[PDB]
RNA sequence: CGUCGUAGUCCGGAUUGGAGUCUGCAACUCGACUCCAUGAAGUCGGAAUCGCUAGUAAUCGUGGAUCAGAAUGCCACGGUG
RNA sequence: CUUACCAACCCGAUGCAAACUGCGAAUACCGGAGAAUGUUAUCACGGGAGACACACGGCGGGUGCUAACGUCCGUCGUGA
RNA sequence: CUCCUAAAGAGUAACGGAGGAGCACGAAGGUUGGCUAAUCCUGGUCGGACAUCAGGAGGUUAGUGCAAUGGCAUAAGCCAGCUUGACUGCGAGCGUGACGGCGCGAGCAGGUGCGAAAGCAGGUCAUAGUGAUCCGGUGGUUCUGAAUGGAAGGGCCAUCG
RNA sequence: UGCCUGGCGGCCGUAGCGCGGUGGUCCCACCUGACCCCAUGCCGAACUCAGAAGUGAAACGCCGUAGCGCCGAUGGUAGUGUGGGGUCUCCCCAUGCGAGAGUAGGGAACUGCCAGGCAU
RNA sequence: GCGGGGUGGAGCAGCCUGGUAGCUCGUCGGGCUCAUAACCCGAAGGUCGUCGGUUCAAAUCCGGCCCCCGCAACCA
């Protein structure tokens, strides 16, 4: 499960998700799977997707993962009532927006990496889609 | 909390002294300098006394 | 100022055309001899100290010019401006004047001479050597000797490359293993 | 380092309180060889009077043209050269020198010469 | 471990904004270091609070080698 | 008779380097001895423990057996005592 | 000596930040000038108060589960 | 007290997110003169990853009595000389508070320090280091003094709990 | 009037850095000497004084050069004031404002006062 | 939910007040004994639960994680 290694602090604003995404475009393999809806990725469904992808292609050829669960969300334990501060971290998310280039993968037939693609996406809550790399 | 306040009193006759701190743990030495006394209206010099 | 005299007027020629130069200028010069004698020990005593900077004024005629420490650090185990050694820089002719009273004395006194080294140069030009023993100057006399101590001795070139450097004192026929 | 940037930064702070304070100041420049003195407007960029050791008209009754005597001179051509034009109280920028020897025989030279300051 | 605590606001900022006129002490603007450096006819306080010197209009400029921010009034 | 004059020394001799001698078919493992050089520990020894009653203890040399060579061991002898 | 691996710095490429900024709006706010419009709508002083339990909606947020007809601020509207 | 939340003026809540203070300093204050880091590389007696020396790179990544932020090369950072402006009376004009208050302040008078001089100095790079009133203490005082002269007590000024 | 140098400014990277070249009559720099004025918590290195044998090596100035920095449109995009709308954690429409980054490109500063030298 | 604790093999100090690791037992070598225990002489073993920070310097001070024993869980 991807984590940072630290943190300048421990806790973070709620924020919002508003606008759409950088790095819109395959710029290390030549296969990607892009996010075309809006929302949270935690890091298990990252390991998640990047799993079924791994295995789906038998270890063979490269794999990006260009997201990075970089904010810790909290929560509150059960039995709880408001107040008392902030709770405590329990997992870490990256902010999705659409467009955004999810993983790349090089090395392998398109046929192929589609297949792995789609097992890949449905481990994740947000829509995808499949794009290539292109002269830019 | 270990600076003791103390007074500086004129050399002059006058009565008029001012106060301030000292740490008499590292400067036991007696405190002496030139402050204008408003009485005589001269700059006299100030020696160190008991609050 | 024997090889200060013997500078200006054998070894600028040759090296003017030992390295082809346009101008005089360009020849290298010496600037200054810096002697460091690092102490280390003196935290434990500073009676020891003095008569190690004692030993450096008479090396050098210049009373010595106590170093402090930069910055603390408990790896030898010092806070930050303890007094930490000595040093003595020598300009002018009485670097000269000291700089034949060792490749002329301080050259043939030292125990089991082998030669100094060609490799102990800065990378630009400026040489450093360091003498074991301190009891090898005529200065210091045997029979007062507390400790036996030695110091650096850096020289400072106007010269850019070590071969330009090397060929400088080479000319003043400095011994090279 | 060279000499002259390190001189610069000791010059830095007078003229900055100079130029707050509107003052027409009296600058002063050192050279192994020669001695100048200019008196520049408060806004500082106009030259008002000048002398100096390269003006042929005082150089030539100086045995050497960069020794004490020889500031002394230009100090005193400097004041005399201003007076005439209307300025009385300048403030001497002594620019990075040290007020001490030549540019020191230069300033009561002027003073002297009844420039006040 | 807990927090809770906070100081009071300083109401630091710009008083006298650019073509105001002020008289002579009128304080132009609060601040901790020296943001906004003092140019002409204006004073720098003990906490480097810039006030006016004399009468007339603030006026802010960017000048010098290292392009700070400079506070003059225009003397009118 | 001279010297050393209380010091790791003109005490102490370990260890090591070089050069050799002899025995022996053969001195590498693994001999004894010589010369030059080097000069460890050691400044009288904790708990404890041993021998000795008179030509004894202590100390000083000498010889023999075994044995080509290889004794600080063993067996004997006398000097001082 | 070459060797399941990890790898600083640097270089190239790619992201992230309420407590990052070599950038940087819209708005808002302060000041000046100018018309038109507004029953002075503004300020000061004096007489009399009431009120200091707010609610929801929009927008910007903290908190909570971007849970609550939840909770806590900013701002506007309506109810009151 | 400092930062964020705070929505680019100010201000702005929560048992919201992070840290500090209840001092220190007669020099760590004033002034004049000077000075410029961190880190790393190379070379060099003991000496080592790390001491002092020399050179280059580097350019403040350092430093600031202490948290954070904003500052700082003209340095506000570092060093030395001389010093007491860590002055007394005031104070145009502002800032910030419901108020009690708190803050900044050119200039004026008296006297002083440093500087050749222009000048600078009414503590410290700035923002925490604090406690109203009553009662009482100590010193001063061309104030008052219950018939009068004194005194007690009170007031005023300085200061303490 | 032109060239060149020095001083003081304006301006504050289109002005910086690198690379290459280049300059000594004057100027400047290094340089020479140092008992003395003065100076080194040691050192005439620096500061200071007395000088003019040497040198433009360094430094500084100048010239060239697009290696880097720097500047930088147009268009689009993001955001956003007001009004309206939706499938309302986010968007869309009308209208106004309109970046940042990047691209074409620009770019080896410009200028004032005074002084000196040289040509004119 | 709040208090105290983790350091040679075992049991305990030092921490508060930063620099310097103590005690008793055990273990190991040597003695006494015919032999063992007791006893006598000497010696070895901790880098302080961890990671992180403050400091020139951390067992010692401050944060977090593992663990260990405690106290509390009240009115319906």
């Amino acid at each position: 499960m991807l984590q940072p290694k630290r943190t300048k602090f421990r806790k973070m604003h709620k924020g919002r998700n508003r606008g759409l995404a950088q790095g819109t475009d395959v710029s290390f393999g030549s296969f990607g799977l892009k996010a075309v809806g809006r929302g949270r990725l935690t890091a298990r469904q990252i390991e998640a997707a990047r799993r079924a992808m791994t295995r789906a292609v038998k270890r063979q050829g490269k794999i990006w993962i260009r997201v990075f669960p970089d904010k810790p969300i909290t929560e509150k334990p059960l039995a709880v009532r408001m107040g008392k501060g902030k709770g405590n971290v329990e997992y870490w998310v990256a902010l999705i927006q659409p467009g955004k280039v999810l993983y790349e993968m090089d090395g392998v037939p398109e046929e192929l990496a589609r297949e792995a693609f789609k097992l890949a996406a449905a481990k994740l809550p947000i829509k995808t889609t499949f794009v290539t790399k292109t002269v830019m | 909390g270990i600076r003791e306040k103390i007074k500086l009193v004129s050399s002059a006759g006058t009565g008029h002294f001012y106060t301030t701190t000292k740490n008499k743990r590292t400067k036991p030495e007696k405190l002496e300098l030139k402050k204008f006394d408003p009485v005589v209206r001269q700059h006299v010099i100030y020696k160190e006394a008991k609050i | 100022a024997k090889l200060h005299d013997y500078y200006k007027d054998e070894v600028v020629k040759k090296l003017m055309t030992e390295f082809n130069y346009n101008s005089v200028m360009q020849v290298p010069r010496v600037e200054k001899i810096t002697l460091n004698m690092g102490v280390g020990e003196a935290i434990a005593d500073k009676k020891l100290l003095d008569n190690a900077a004692a030993d450096l004024a008479a090396i050098s005629g210049q009373k010595p010019l106590i170093t402090k420490a930069r910055k603390s650090v408990a790896g030898f185990k010092i806070r930050q401006g303890y007094p930490i050694g000595c040093k003595v820089t020598l300009r002018g002719e009485r670097m000269w004047e000291f700089f034949e009273r060792l490749i002329t004395i301080a050259v043939p006194r030292i125990r089991d001479f082998r030669g100094l080294s060609a490799k102990s140069f800065d990378g630009r030009g400026n040489y450093s050597m360091g003498v074991r023993e301190q009891i090898i100057f005529p200065e210091i006399d045997y029979d007062k000797v507390d400790r036996v101590r030695g110091l650096d001795i850096t020289i400072t070139t106007t010269a850019k490359s070590d071969e330009e450097g090397r060929a400088l004192l080479a000319a003043f026929d400095f011994p090279f293993r | 380092m060279d000499k002259k940037s390190a001189r610069i930064r000791r010059a830095t702070r007078a003229r900055r309180k100079l130029q707050e304070l509107g003052a027409t100041r009296l600058v002063v420049h050192r050279t192994p060889r020669h001695i100048y003195a200019q008196v520049i407007a408060p806004n500082g960029s106009e030259v008002l009077v000048a002398a100096s050791t390269v003006e042929k008209a005082i150089a030539e009754q100086l045995k050497y043209t960069g020794n004490k005597d020889a500031a002394a001179a230009v100090g005193k051509a400097v004041a005399e050269r201003a007076l005439e034009k209307g300025i009385k109280d300048v403030s001497f920028d002594r620019s990075g020198f040290q007020y001490h020897g030549r540019v020191q025989a230069l300033a009561d030279a002027a003073r002297e010469a009844g420039l006040q300051f | 471990t807990r927090n809770g605590r906070d100081s009071e606001a300083k109401r630091l900022g710009v008083k006298r904004f650019g073509g105001e006129s002020v008289l002579a002490g009128s304080i132009i603007v609060r601040q901790r270091g020296t943001k906004f450096h003092a140019g002409a006819n204006v004073g720098c306080g003990r906490d480097h609070t810039l006030f006016a010197k004399a009468d007339g209009k603030v006026k802010f400029e960017v000048k010098g080698p290292k392009n700070r921010k400079f506070i003059s009034i225009e003397a009118e």
